């Protein structure tokens, strides 16, 4: 079946997340990259206290980055590295805003230890006229590995997980990463232990694996959002805000 | 009846508050740890000092990890006549600064209980676990000093309303606290113990490293110096002449511990309004280390909390931990150059 | 029935209302005072958004007011004349601390607009050598009267629903306040109207019917607590941070 019929509107569907009081669309499917099972609920485990996550508020999408896609960018260059509790926090932090203004972080001032699954959208608008191609990969654990700049490659992480992006027919990678750190849970700020180092259960990265190849004068730049939904998540452990933890730099 | 369990279910004393109508609004009472090993110094006498542990201190003084929750018996000897209100709350997440810094208002924050007393004395409060992980390794962790991590957390006793005393009753009023494991104290995985004996408190000195000033600085008693916080506090010198102050050797103390010391025999120690049985040794900018005696062991551990803390000798944290220089007192000599043994704790 | 026996527990019941989180006890039934029915949920009428409330983190009972109570206060003298909504966030905004600090705020920061029943406890410690009486009163728009200071009076408001506290055998006023507005909803921060008398739904006020009357050398000083739970609310109107309003003076 292949009878073209673009109207007034130019046809074609259109897929949506809402999903909770936001809606983001995408034209074409997603390449989904899921490296673990979901996560159980282990809450019933570590801490007896208020049980409970935030719904229509936590489990939105707001936006943690975006950056530019340029024919300049070499072979293998990360345009982010971005870790993934945790850079939605500190994304708005640094953006000379406070944590306490978005809705989707104010439980992480007030309460001390989270856990929950995560969920990310890494959608892009090239053109069909680009021809190149990114690969957004996640790493359960990145900080704690030493040489990790080994693996700091797109060949790498090629070899586990990912999702594949290319320029042309532009694209979204859908990136379901469920919970799994060593301890069950991850502390919001400073605590007893995990002086630093805090609010990471490891960090997404997206290379390059081929650059925008344009023609003579094409378009040179491109783009880039991240989005994160926080789902099936679990907030026991309420703490006043002074005792909070502005995150730490890019 | 050997139960683990059996021993964390008897309530063992841990703490006694005086509460006074003094006691302002705003006001705390005791803000004990929140963890199995909860101590109580007994006074004196040799240098290793003596401990008092609940039955769920004992225990699991032999296990790495314990999990539980816990409950703190806190028996108000109250008349009818006596009427207040305190606070208890467990906040998660206490470090070592933001352990101060700490109002009952934010306390009212976390998981908290007031409690009213009029014709009812007592109430229990059971202790929360909120923990990341699931079980909570050893905060002391023997023999061995940087193996040992911190508390969880821990509860404090605030009081939400002054006490309101009539006439014949009097006004201050002793809180006796007791501690064992609540509903479900776990313990996980036996390891050394981090409590010893009670039959033999001895402990021969290796070897023989016994910390002593350096040779020719003996006898010495606790005086002032011009130099050390302008002769408004006390430090061990060897002579009444200009500037003969006790040189005392370097201690290498590795990276996230403290040091001071306390004596082997108080029938030996320099002599003022009491035997200067602590002291901390610093550098002196002059040139030396210089000893500088304490009130006792803890005002020696927060001087080495400040100084290795990254501090300096001027500052007005560690100048009110110096002794005062009216404490000198007939100022007698030392029993030659007995044996101080170095102390050593994380911070 | 009245056998004595006070052991060394000296014997007596001490009822409790925990009830999310905190527990607090009373070894004195409260006297109450409803002056309204409990309020319907008009969430699914005026605004169609995110609807919900939340329930073990603002449904607790935080501390907003604490004062003296001696001889010297002579006959008709409030103690406090304390907003409702309101000086929940004005007592902490004014204590140094913020209103995202604490978990009984959090989302007024967040979101715009609020409904709900509250519940209010009045405890006071005072010894029964004490012969005094308090008055803790409601009124569901007291700024909206002009002569209200007519109405600011012992006798004014013992002729409506009231809760009654004397110093001996104390003792405690519940005080069940549900929700009636003009208006089915509050607004948290400035809005198209409203630019003033932000989140405002009535003041409670503790005057005297009776000063503590002490014998020679007897107790002088008393003392009161405040305390307040937020159940059965509604928050829809999810707005940043900086829209917010640090609320007015006492």
């Amino acid at each position: 079946m292949d009878n073209p019929n673009p109207g007034p509107d130019g046809e074609g569907e259109v897929e949506l997340e809402k999903d909770s009081n936001v809606v983001l669309t995408t034209q074409r499917d997603p390449s989904t990259s899921i490296p673990a099972p979901v996560s159980v609920k282990w809450s019933r485990w570590t801490s007896n206290d208020v049980v409970d996550d935030y719904a229509t508020i936590t489990s939105r999408w707001y936006q943690i980055a975006e950056f530019v896609w340029s024919k300049d960018d070499p072979f293998d260059k990360e345009l982010a590295r971005l870790i993934l509790p945790r850079a939605l926090l500190s994304s708005i932090e640094a953006n000379s805003d406070a944590i306490c203004d978005v809705p989707n972080t104010i439980p992480f001032k007030v309460h001390a230890y989270w856990r929950g699954d995560m969920e990310v959208r890494v959608q892009i608008n090239s053109n069909k006229f680009q021809v190149g191609q990114l690969q957004a990969t996640w790493y359960y654990s990145d900080h704690e590995n030493l040489n990790i700049s080994s693996k700091r490659s797109v060949y790498g992480f090629s070899q586990m997980d990912h999702a594949l992006i290319s320029a042309s027919a532009s694209n979204e990678a859908k990136l379901v990463i469920p919970f799994k750190h060593v301890y069950p849970f991850l502390p919001t700020r400073i605590v007893p232990d995990w002086t630093t180092g805090i609010l990471d259960m490891g960090a997404l990265n997206i290379r390059v694996i081929a650059p925008l190849r344009m023609s003579a004068t094409g378009p040179t730049t491109c783009n880039v959002v991240v989005f994160i939904k926080l789902n099936n998540s679990e907030f026991t452990g309420t703490s006043s805000g002074k005792f909070y933890a502005s995150q730490i730099r890019a | 009846d050997m139960t683990v369990s059996s021993i964390a279910s008897r309530y063992g004393l841990i703490r006694r508050v005086q509460w006074k109508k003094d006691h302002a609004k705003g006001s705390l009472l005791l803000q004990l740890d929140a963890d199995p090993f909860v101590e109580q110094r007994i006074e004196g006498t040799n240098p290793i000092s003596l401990y008092w542990f609940a039955p769920v201190g004992v225990v699991s003084s032999m296990f790495m990890q314990w999990r539980g929750s816990l409950e703190y018996r806190f028996d108000i000897i109250a008349s009818q006549f006596h009427t207040g209100r305190l606070i208890v709350g467990y906040v998660p997440g206490l470090t070592a600064s933001l352990q101060l810094q700490m109002d009952y208002m934010k306390l009212k924050s976390s998981s908290y209980v007031v409690f009213d007393l009029q014709e009812s004395n007592s109430f229990t409060f059971e202790v929360p676990y909120v923990s990341y992980r699931p079980w909570w390794v050893r905060k002391y962790g023997g023999n061995y000093l940087p193996s040992s991590t911190d508390a969880p957390s821990t509860l404090f006793m605030y009081v939400q309303v002054p006490l309101i005393p009539m006439e014949a009753v009097s006004d201050t009023i002793d809180i006796n606290v007791y501690v064992r494991g609540g509903s479900s104290f776990e313990v996980c995985v036996p390891v050394q113990p981090s409590l010893g004996l009670n039959w033999n408190t001895d402990f021969i000195l290796r070897n023989d490293e016994e910390y002593r000033a350096k040779t020719g600085y003996a006898p010495y008693y606790a005086g002032v110096w011009h130099s050390f916080n302008n002769s408004n506090s006390l430090v061990f010198r060897w002579g009444s002449a200009s500037d003969q102050i006790a040189q005392w050797p370097t201690i290498s103390v590795p990276r996230g511990e403290l040091a001071f010391l306390r004596i082997k025999d108080g029938k030996q120690a320099a002599v003022g309004t009491q035997p200067w049985r602590t002291m901390v040794v610093w550098p002196s900018g002059h040139g030396y280390n210089i000893g500088i005696p304490t009130y006792n062991a803890e005002r020696a551990r927060q001087l080495a909390q400040h100084l290795y803390g990254g501090g300096s000798l001027t500052d007005e944290k560690a100048k009110q931990l110096f002794v005062p220089a009216n404490q000198q007192g007939p100022g007698k000599v030392s029993n030659g150059n007995p044996v101080w043994e170095v102390m050593r704790a994380p911070l």
